[PDB]
C-alpha cells in the first residue's frame, strides 16, 4: 500500500500503514 | 426543447439536456411535482395532480431526522418510477450521468427540509448498493435553489457517516466533476484538520486516519498534499501541523455552527439495509 507524487519537485514514494511523525514549526 | 422546471414554488433554469420523452422534450418548461416527481405538460395539470397526489415526502425510509431536516433512503427496485423521475432530474445540472434507467441495484438517499405544506428536496445521493470499488457515493447533487449555503457539505458528510456505521471506507465514484471535486477538497481538508486539532499522539499512519474518518487513504495523502503538509526532511515523511490552517479553520467551524448546517450522528437511526 504505496502512493506516489512530488513535493519540491522531488519525486516522492510513501506507505499509509507506517507511522508519520507529526511536527510543528521547528527549524526545517 | 427544455430550458426551464417549474418545481414547487420554483422556477429552475436546466443546464444540460436529460432524456424527458419528447412529447416533454419537445417543450420549453416542465411542471413537476415537488413531493412524487412526476412531470407534467402544464400549470393547470400540475394543479390537478397536487390536488390528487397523497405524497408529502419521499417515500422509503426516515433514517436522519433533525427538526425540520430529514433523510430519506429511497431502495430504486422498491420505488422506481420515483428515483427514475430522480436521476431525469438529477441529469438537468450533471455534464454527465451515468445511468437512468436501471436503477434498480441502487439505493438514493434524500435530503429534505420541511415547512408547513410538507418535505421539500433539497438534494441527494446515490449509492450501489454493492460496489466492487467501495464507491459510497455515485452521484450527488444539491437543489439549485439551495446550491452554495453547506448542504452539498452535509451530504457528503451523511455518507462518511453511513460508512462509518458499516464500518467500511469509502469514495466517491470517479470521475468527479469540478463542482464535485472543489466541495469534496473543502470536505476532506475540513476533516483533516479537524482529526490533527484533536490527535495528541507523536505520530500517526494513513491508516489510523482512514479507520477513524471512512475517508479513503488515497483521498487522505492527496489532501495532504493540497494542504502543503507531506514534507520530507532529514530523509523521512512528515506531516506538518500548520498553525495558520487550523486557526482558519477554528473561525469557519464557528460561523457553520452558528448556522446549523451541520448533520448530527445522534440523530441517525440507521442500519444497513440487506
Ligand atoms: C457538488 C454540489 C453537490 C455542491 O453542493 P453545494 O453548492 O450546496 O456545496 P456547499 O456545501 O455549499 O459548499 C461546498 C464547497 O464547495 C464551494 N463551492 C460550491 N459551489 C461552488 C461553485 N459554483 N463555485 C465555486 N465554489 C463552490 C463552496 O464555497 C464550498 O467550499 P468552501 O467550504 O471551501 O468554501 C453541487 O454543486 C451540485 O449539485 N453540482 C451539480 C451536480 C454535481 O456536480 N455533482 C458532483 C459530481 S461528482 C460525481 O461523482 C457524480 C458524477 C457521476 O459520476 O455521475
Ligand atoms: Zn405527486
Amino acid at each position: 500500500g504505496m502512493v506516489e507524487i512530488e513535493i519540491e519537485g522531488r519525486l516522492h514514494r510513501i506507505s499509509i500503514f507506517d507511522p508519520l511523525e507529526i511536527i510543528l514549526e521547528d527549524d526545517l | 426543447m427544455i430550458k426551464t422546471i417549474a418545481f414547487g414554488r420554483y422556477e429552475l433554469d436546466t443546464w444540460y439536456h436529460s432524456p424527458y420523452p419528447e412529447e416533454y422534450a419537445r417543450l420549453g418548461r416542465l411542471y413537476m411535482c415537488e413531493f412524487c416527481l412526476k412531470y407534467m405538460k402544464s400549470q393547470t395539470i400540475l394543479r390537478r395532480h397536487m390536488a390528487k397526489c397523497v405524497w408529502k415526502h419521499p417515500p422509503g425510509d426516515e433514517i436522519y431526522r433533525k427538526g425540520s431536516i430529514s433523510v430519506f433512503e429511497v431502495d430504486g427496485k422498491k420505488n422506481k418510477i420515483y428515483c427514475q423521475n430522480l436521476c431525469l432530474l438529477a441529469k438537468l445540472f450533471l455534464d454527465h450521468k451515468t445511468l437512468y434507467y436501471d436503477v434498480e441495484p441502487f439505493l438514493f438517499y434524500v435530503m429534505t427540509e420541511a415547512d408547513n405544506t410538507g418535505c421539500h428536496l433539497i438534494g441527494y445521493f446515490s449509492k450501489e448498493k454493492n460496489s466492487f470499488l467501495n464507491y459510497n457515493v455515485s452521484c450527488i447533487l444539491t437543489m439549485p435553489q439551495y446550491m452554495r449555503q453547506g448542504y452539498g457539505k452535509m451530504l457528503i458528510d451523511f455518507s462518511y457517516l453511513l460508512s462509518k456505521v458499516e464500518e467500511k471506507v469509502g469514495s466517491p465514484e470517479r470521475p468527479l466533476s469540478d463542482l464535485g471535486l472543489i466541495s469534496y477538497r473543502s470536505y476532506w481538508k475540513e476533516v483533516l484538520l479537524r482529526y490533527l486539532h484533536n490527535f495528541q499522539g507523536k505520530e500517526i499512519s494513513i491508516k489510523e486516519i482512514s479507520q477513524e474518518t471512512a475517508v479513503n487513504p488515497v483521498d487522505i495523502v492527496s489532501t495532504l498534499q493540497a494542504l502543503q503538509m507531506l514534507k520530507y526532511w532529514k530523509g523521512k515523511h512528515l506531516v506538518l501541523k500548520r498553525q495558520d490552517l487550523i486557526d482558519e479553520w477554528i473561525a469557519k467551524e464557528a460561523k457553520r455552527s452558528n448556522s446549523n448546517k451541520t448533520m448530527d450522528p445522534s440523530c441517525l437511526k440507521w442500519t444497513p439495509p440487506k
